[PDB]
């Protein structure tokens, strides 16, 4: 309960929410870029257009 | 209903593009009618015509 040293690692937890995204599939079939629609007005315009 | 409508984004983009074209056309019409000359002349103070 005392004789143990901690590790040296880190983690991060998010929280998914229902959101609409734009995704770009490259020539090889992989996703390379995306836009979070409803983040800021500029992304909203990218998403509408 | 919006999630169901997401598959008609092509149609809605087309509609918005058409209406935007109409609006820009109206501005163009007004400019080409009235802004024939870009020198804003002012009438002389005295009226001797
Ligand atoms: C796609 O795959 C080929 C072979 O793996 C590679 O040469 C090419 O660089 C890849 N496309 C891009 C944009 O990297």
């Amino acid at each position: 309960s005392s004789g143990w040293t901690a590790g040296a690692a880190a983690y991060y937890v998010g929280y998914l929410q229902p959101r609409t995204f734009l995704l770009k599939y490259n020539e090889n079939g992989t996703i390379t870029d995306a836009v979070d629609c409803a983040l800021d007005p500029l992304s909203e315009t990218k998403c509408t257009l | 209903c919006s999630n169901l409508l997401l598959q008609y984004g092509s149609f809605c983009t087309q509609l918005n593009r058409a209406l935007t074209g109409i609006a820009v056309e109206q501005d163009k019409n007004t400019q080409e009618v009235f802004a024939q000359v870009k020198q804003i002349y002012k009438t002389p103070p005295i009226k001797d015509f």
